[PDB]
């Protein structure tokens, strides 16, 4: 059993793990939505009601059993061990999607090399529908089917959506976003080539670039004319807004994806840490980390937009139409075109967007590969290597479809499926297994037995009441509410919701499937069998 | 750069006749999923008129029986049924990304 | 209604320069290339270049760059054409077409009418 080396690489590695790709495009965009400046109440509310304490709860059962995702509950629950397996098939459709996405952030930043940025102008070959949502500009052109020509270069020269139909009709593939993805795995498997000790090393580098890059685009868009607009409707609360319930659901769910447990890299994180480390104040420290870089990421983001909507003389919530990984690739791109630095800024934003992308690659990889590695002890002689190979190469199969030219519409499909009530899902089965199985008594003496105090009653009243009923209060909300996918000009059909649901439910039928294999695997009446299956086993 | 050479040179079609205008490309031309290639024609004493764009489809004032064709590296232009008013040099122009060349001009007489 | 306007038919001594205008109208100006394409009198059509109005960018095909300038006006919709050190090999037709967008594969729908420049 290895350990962290120094206690700053796991920090470091939790923190990357924490500052999502996703958030630097949906936090401020889904802040507009529902109040703004008033959303910060629910927001930081939810987060202390369920977000700390199950990153606290992931934290110590890493810690305390040092293990992965799938013998955790052999040494905890045994009837529950299929969590490992769905956290195993989320993460790969979670690479899948998020490495293309890495792909093309990383076609963005080697196109970013050149003095004169190509999504400037409207000249281009990719250029042939309207140009008419230019920026500096005071004559009134503005007709209800115009396209911005940054919208043009993201849809037409990167995404090459405009050769296929939608999800019917997958035609082709883009060999350039095939390179970058290739170098993209590449790098991938060469930091989580040999175990932690790189791993930690190299989160050492592309943890803290990102946060240098927040700061200098929020201390140069500061000084940018307009920005008091943006900050302003960034920061208008809306109270009325806040008697619904909606706002409650998205404010605890983006703290859940936030955070982002469930997916099995706490746990491994965790299992390389020594018995006497303090997992108190890492995790406070982490949270308080995530949430102040997600409000620092909101705020340069609406400073830039604030910016360009003032510049473009037009009333502001006109412009955020553009949802998704969309936002950045056209507001932001044409946000740095309208800079005086233009190459700087665009190379410099793209390199914190590979970064950002490549913490939490690097963490999910590690994490399912720390999980196959403790499942099978037999394997720890050269199995590392090879099956860091065999994971990267199972995740480029998986993003091979999504690599097509119209391949945008199951990204898009990936990223809200398999990421919405199936996360959400297994944390809460995760939550009510160890409080409720394991016992909440036995996990604050195993907790009291490694920091030298229990935790008070705050914790061990919230995780028996609050938590397992909020995630079970956030399923029911999601469930109630029908999908309506809208990418560029495409509405999804019928089956492709259908798809999308069975993708998300390939992932959670794991558990179930071990449910009734361990049911059945011992003969005896059901009674009996419910007991050992929650009982464990003395090693 | 694309160099394009037209075969036949000069063509000989009688009325009613169909004729066939050939070009071939040094590259390919596909960029984005179309085919950067168009075709004109001029009369002597008269400014070039498209007459197809993205080698399969027609201009505004073009006739249905101007029809082009190919993708890739060779295209084809046919005319069905041919008239008397076709007697003008054919051209192929490749529209890739810097430099832009038209063909060798195809004579079709008759 | 697309309109082109070109200059008329211009004589120029063995030794000296040229200016060939075209004034286009009837559609947006700032966003469609402007190409100007070289005919000699019985040979078959040559580019000549391109350029944007909304940027100002120019483009050439070959050993013309150095000869050809291309300017253009956005006030008054008008494109130059500059020649320098004329001799008796440029004695053609210089024609000023308008290219279209993207898909339809820059398409010279619109032409001018052609300069004798002698
Ligand atoms: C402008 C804003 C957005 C900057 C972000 C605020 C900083 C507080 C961030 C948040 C996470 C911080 C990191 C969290 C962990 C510490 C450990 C520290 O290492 C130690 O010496 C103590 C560690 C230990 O002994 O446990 C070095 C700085 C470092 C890496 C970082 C300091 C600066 C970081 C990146
Ligand atoms: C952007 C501005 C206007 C909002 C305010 C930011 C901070 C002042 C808030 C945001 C999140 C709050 C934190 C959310 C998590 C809790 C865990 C809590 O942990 C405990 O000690 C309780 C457990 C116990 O002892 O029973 C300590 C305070 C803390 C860090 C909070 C401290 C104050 C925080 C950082
Ligand atoms: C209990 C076992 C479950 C097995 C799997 C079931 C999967 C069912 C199919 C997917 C269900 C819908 O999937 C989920 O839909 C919700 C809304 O409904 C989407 O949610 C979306 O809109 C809501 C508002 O309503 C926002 O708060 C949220 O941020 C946004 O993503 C999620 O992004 C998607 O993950
Ligand atoms: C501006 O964009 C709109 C659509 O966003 C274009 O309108 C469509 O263009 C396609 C091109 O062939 C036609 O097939 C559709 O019928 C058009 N839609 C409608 C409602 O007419 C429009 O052409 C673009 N403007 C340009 C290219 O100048
Ligand atoms: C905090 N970001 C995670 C919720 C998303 C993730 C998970 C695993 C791997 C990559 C990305
Ligand atoms: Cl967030
Ligand atoms: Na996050
Ligand atoms: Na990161």
């Amino acid at each position: 059993r290895e350990t962290w080396g120094k206690k700053v690489d796991f920090l470091l590695s939790v923190i990357g793990y924490a500052v999502d790709l996703g958030n630097v495009w949906r936090f401020p965009y889904i802040c507009y939505q529902n109040g703004g400046g008033a959303f910060l109440l629910p927001y930081t509310i939810m987060a202390i009601f369920g977000g700390i304490p199950l990153f606290y709860m992931e934290l110590a059962l890493g810690q305390y059993h040092r293990n992965g995702c799938i013998s955790i509950w052999r040494k905890i629950c045994p009837i529950f061990k299929g969590i490992g397996f769905a956290i195993c098939v989320i993460a790969f459709y979670i690479a899948s999607y998020y490495n293309t996405i890495m792909a093309w952030a990383l076609y963005y930043l080697i196109s970013s090399f050149t003095d004169q940025l190509p999504w400037t102008s409207c000249k281009n070959s990719w250029n042939t529908g309207n140009c008419t949502n230019y920026f500096s500009e005071d004559n009134v052109t503005w007709m209800l089917h115009s396209t911005s020509p940054a919208e043009e270069f993201y849809t037409r020269h990167v995404l090459q959506i405009h050769r296929s139909k939608g999800l019917q009709d997958l035609g082709g593939i883009s060999w350039q976003l095939a390179l970058c993805i290739m170098l993209i795995f590449t790098i991938i498997y060469f930091s989580i080539w040999k175990g932690v000790k790189t791993s930690g090393k190299v989160v050492w580098v592309t943890a803290t670039f990102p946060y240098i890059i927040l700061s200098i685009l929020l201390v140069r868009g500061a000084t940018l004319p307009g920005a008091w607009r943006g900050v302003l409707f960034y920061l208008k609360p809306n109270w009325q807004k806040l008697l619904e319930t909606g706002v409650w659901v998205d404010a605890a769910a983006q703290i859940f994806f936030s955070l982002g447990p469930g997916f099995g890299v706490l746990l491994a994180f965790a299992s390389y840490n020594k018995f006497n480390n303090n997992c108190y104040q890492d995790a406070l420290v982490t949270s308080v980390v995530n949430c102040m870089t997600s409000f620092v990421s909101g705020f340069v983001i609406f400073t830039v937009l604030g910016y360009m909507a003032e510049m473009r003389n037009e009333d502001v919530s006109e412009v955020a139409k553009d949802a998704g990984p969309s936002l950045l690739f056209i507001t932001y791109a044409e946000a740095i075109a309208n800079m005086p630095a233009s190459t700087f800024f665009a190379i410099i934003f793209f390199l914190m967007l590979i970064t950002l992308g490549l913490d939490s690659t690097f963490a999910g990889l590690e994490g399912v590969i720390t999980a196959v590695l403790d499942e099978f002890p037999h394997f720890w002689s050269k199995r590392r290597e090879w099956l860091a190979l065999g994971v990267v190469i199972t995740c480029f199969l998986g993003s091979l479809i999504t690599l097509t030219f119209g391949g945008a519409y199951v990204v898009k499909l990936l990223e809200e499926f398999a990421t919405g009530p199936a996360v959400l899902t297994v944390a809460l089965i995760e939550a009510v297994a160890v409080f409720w199985f394991y016992g909440i008594t036995q996990f604050c003496s195993d907790v009291k037995e490694m920091l030298g105090f229990s935790p008070g009653w705050f914790w061990r009243i919230c995780w028996v009441a609050i938590s397992p009923l909020f995630l079970v209060f956030i399923i029911c909300s999601f469930l109630m509410s029908p999908p309506q996918l809208w990418l560029f000009q495409y509405n999804y059909p019928q089956w492709s919701i259908i798809l999308g649901y069975c993708i998300g439910t390939s992932s959670f039928i794991c558990i179930p499937t071990y449910i009734t294999y361990r049911l059945i695997i011992t003969p005896g009446t059901l009674k009996e069998r419910i007991v050992k299956g929650i009982t464990p086993e003395t090693p | 750069d694309i160099v394009l050479t037209q075969s036949p040179a000069s063509l000989a079609v009688s009325l009613g006749q169909r004729a066939t205008i050939s070009c071939r490309a040094s590259e390919s031309v596909d960029n984005y999923g179309i085919s950067f290639l168009n075709w004109f024609q001029q009369k002597p004493g008269q400014p070039p008129k498209l007459l197809i764009y993205a080698a399969s489809n027609q201009g505004s004032g073009v006739p249905a029986r101007f029809s082009g064709s190919g993708s890739g590296t060779y295209f084809s232009l046919n005319i069905h049924p041919m008239e008397e008013d076709d007697t003008a040099v054919y051209f192929c122009q490749q529209t890739k990304g810097v430099s832009w060349t038209f063909g060798g001009g195809t004579k079709v007489e008759i | 209604q697309v309109q082109l306007q070109q200059s008329g038919p211009e004589l120029v001594k063995l030794g000296a320069s040229v200016r060939i205008s075209c004034k286009a109208s009837g559609y947006r100006f700032s966003y469609s290339w402007m190409n100007w394409v070289k005919q000699r009198p019985g040979k078959g059509l040559e580019w000549i270049g391109r350029i944007y109005p909304g940027d100002g960018d120019t483009k050439y095909s070959g050993k013309f760059k150095g000869k050809a300038t291309l300017t253009a006006d956005k006030s008054s919709s008008t494109v130059y054409m500059q020649l320098s050190s004329l001799t008796s090999e440029d004695s053609a037709v210089y024609f000023c077409a308008r290219s279209a967008y993207g898909s339809e594969g820059f398409a010279m729908d619109y032409w001018g009418q052609g300069t004798s420049v002698t």
